[PDB]
RNA sequence: AGAAGCUGAGGAGUCCAGUUUGACUGGAUAAGGUGUUCGCCAUCUCUAGCCUCAGUAAAAACUAG
DNA sequence: CAAGACCAATTACACTCTGTGAGTGATGAGCTAGTTTTT
């Protein structure tokens, strides 16, 4: 349920995007430092998602004031589950109210809503930005969204 | 990168300014004779003759020295790997958009700032005896004492091969400051030459407020840059920049799309429609592309009609090839980043097929 | 050497100030957490002095957006050493320029400088500020003073 | 309170407005429809919506399937 | 108009004083050259 991982100006990455993920993705190469840095980036992102105090990652170059991490999650199946008029659970409503609602919901005509979910797939993008003063900014200013993700 | 006298003589001034170093001769400045002025609208451009040693020395300076100086990632122009598509790509994640423009950019770049920016990468040593330093010798190949603007010192011209790299180098500081401010405010910032694009993913009116404009103006005032208020754009959920439409109708992690409006593709559609109507190539060349045989400059006395027909055919060939290269550059950008509308992909595929068919037809008719 | 250590809104310290340090100082008490927190504060301050990437300290209460650590150094003996005409080495000149030069240009040489040459003592105050976004601010905006201290 | 426009000089036919019985001035063909944050915006459909002269320097991306 | 915010990268004493920080087949052949942005 993850499709894109993008790292810009962090550790050994200038602008690196990983896409078209499979089930049994394998990583090979002589650059062990690159694999270690990718693992560190993923671990740092998931630690900041859980609101843990960790040392910020180092910039690839100091002539840039922004270090960015982009994570794109494929939320098609969970959207189909929550948007079904058969499971009115507490957690399902929490997921629907947290990630979904607004945006493409109640902000357009009914015809767009009816044809919104026929065969398309939905993506959720989350951005972590590290500043020069060791400050972390998020694309969405809602801790509940990050915790749910 | 740091340069010395040996590096300057053996790499930069390999033969052009070789007589000056040996015979204790200071590097001359750029005279009015070797620079010609070209007028376009209210803009002027300075062209340096190829025979002048300054042109060669600045070409080698751009090739060996200016390319190794680190820049800021927000500068998407005049850089290897930089493009307008990469200038528009980062803003697909934003819901609000704000486009600003600086005033005359190369005219407002002070020469003192250029000297300060290039000082760390050039050794502080004298070149021609105890007369002229290496800083002045290198800087005399990049500036020009303009005969206008009341002669207010050396000014970076708008038509030299060394101007854009030096502009990016001297604007690296301002790029860092603006990027830091936007990161504190949670705004994605990109710059192409002098056009600044800001994108806000959050549902806030920061980009539509006067505070953002005031902060950008205050930051630019450090180096004397102003903001062109005539080209201020501040929109929500959609923006159109020179025919490039960025659309994002949503919030809380919504992926935007980048396409081209029908106005951008109107000229090529007209050309294809005219070709489908068997219109003579003279009308298309003289109207749609604005290419003519100026004052019958045929020089040689020969079969002028055949040469005219060949020119009006191959120039159309070049135009079609260039526009198909542009379109396939766009689709390659889409394949690399996946931020282009699928419907627009279908439309450009159809346009590419039509252009290929037309160019095959016209080559067959040749 | 050192005169005062002030901790505000960090760990278990609210407005704690320590002063009047002797050659030997004995720390006793049934609250070991307080001693540990004071040691952590001192170590964090000295690590930030040397520019080490460390996790910022926790606030005493989240209803305060600022956490201060104030250190006062008795710069009287070193000032006398560097002011003397006999000592004119590189390190002495560096110390004079980075600490005892900003405060000297603001004082008249005919009267104020003559009056300050007495038994009176001079102090140097340095404050470390921790913000809500894990950002560190300093009273002096130059690493040279912090490194020399 | 100075920034901005603006590649420049033009020409033929036609229309509108003004003065005026007789000529001049200002505008001006990317056409039409729809929605708009009203913008030189976006989108859809054709038969694609004048001509001549002068000028055109620089750096980057792009020659795919 | 005028403006806070002005990039990043560029180990250590010292002296007389050894403790102190200071008073002491060689010139007829003849030719050309994309899109877009900045501007």
């Amino acid at each position: 349920t993850i499709e894109s991982i993008r790292v810009k100006n962090l550790l050994s990455f200038d602008d690196v995007i990983l896409r078209d993920f499979r089930d049994i993705n394998c990583i090979i190469g002589r650059n062990n430092v690159g694999k270690s840095n990718l693992l560190k980036v993923i671990r740092y992102f998931y630690a900041k998602l859980e609101n843990k105090k960790v040392i910020p990652l180092d910039f690839h170059t100091n002539y840039n004031a922004v270090g960015e991490i982009t994570f794109t999650f494929d939320t098609t199946r969970i959207k189909k589950i929550v948007t079904s008029r058969k499971n009115n659970g507490r957690f399902h409503k929490h997921i629907y109210n947290t990630l979904f609602k607004s945006s493409s919901v109640k902000l357009n005509f009914e015809e767009l809503i009816a044809r919104k979910n026929s065969t398309n797939k939905s993506f959720f993008s989350l951005t972590l930005t590290i500043c020069k003063d060791d400050s972390v900014m998020w694309s969405v200013d809602d801790p509940k969204v990050r915790s749910l993700l | 990168i740091l340069v010395d006298k040996v590096f300057y003589e053996k790499i930069l001034s390999v033969e052009s300014f070789k007589e000056n170093i040996i015979t204790q001769s200071a590097i001359p400045k750029i005279s009015n004779k070797e620079v010609r002025l070209i007028s376009s609208g209210s803009k002027i451009f300075y062209a340096i003759n190829n025979t002048s040693p300054h042109s060669h020395v600045q070409l080698r300076l751009n090739r060996f020295f200016l390319s190794h100086i680190p820049l800021n990632s927000a500068a998407k122009a005049f850089v290897r790997g930089g493009s307008y598509l990469k200038y528009l790509e980062p803003h697909i994640y934003g819901s609000s958009y704000c486009r600003l423009d600086i005033s005359s950019f190369f005219n407002n770049i002070s020469f003192d700032d250029v000297k300060q920016s290039l000082s760390p990468y050039i050794k502080d040593e004298y070149l021609i005896g105890t007369e002229q330093k290496l800083i002045d010798a290198i800087l005399n190949s990049v500036g020009y004492e303009s005969p206008i603007r009341k002669d207010k010192g050396m000014i970076i011209p708008m038509g030299f091969r060394t101007s854009p790299a030096i502009s990016n180098i001297v604007f690296r500081k301002m790029d860092l400051l603006i990027q830091d401010f936007c990161a504190k405010k949670g705004v994605i910032y990109s710059r192409y030459a002098d056009d600044m694009l800001f994108s806000n993913p959050r549902e806030s009116k920061l980009l539509m407020s006067d505070y953002f404009i005031d902060e950008i103006s205050s930051l630019l005032s450090i180096m004397g840059f102003n903001i062109n208020q005539s080209k201020y754009i501040s929109r929500e959920k959609e923006i159109s920049i020179n025919g490039y439409v960025i659309e994002n109708k949503g919030g809380n992690g919504s992926i935007g799309t980048i396409r081209l409006s029908k106005s951008k593709l109107n000229t090529v559609l007209k050309v294809t429609h005219a070709l489908a109507q068997n219109i003579p190539y003279k009308n298309i060349c003289n109207k749609y592309i604005k290419v003519r045989l100026k004052e019958k400059n045929i020089k040689y006395e020969s079969k002028k009609d055949e040469f005219e027909k060949k020119y009006y055919r191959d120039q159309l060939i070049n135009y079609l090839g260039g526009y198909r290269s542009y379109l396939i550059s766009l689709v390659k950008f889409h394949s690399e980043y996946k931020c282009v509308n699928s419907d627009f992909i279908i439309q450009i595929n159809g346009i590419l097929n039509d252009i290929q068919n037309h160019i095959q037809k016209i080559k067959k008719n040749r």
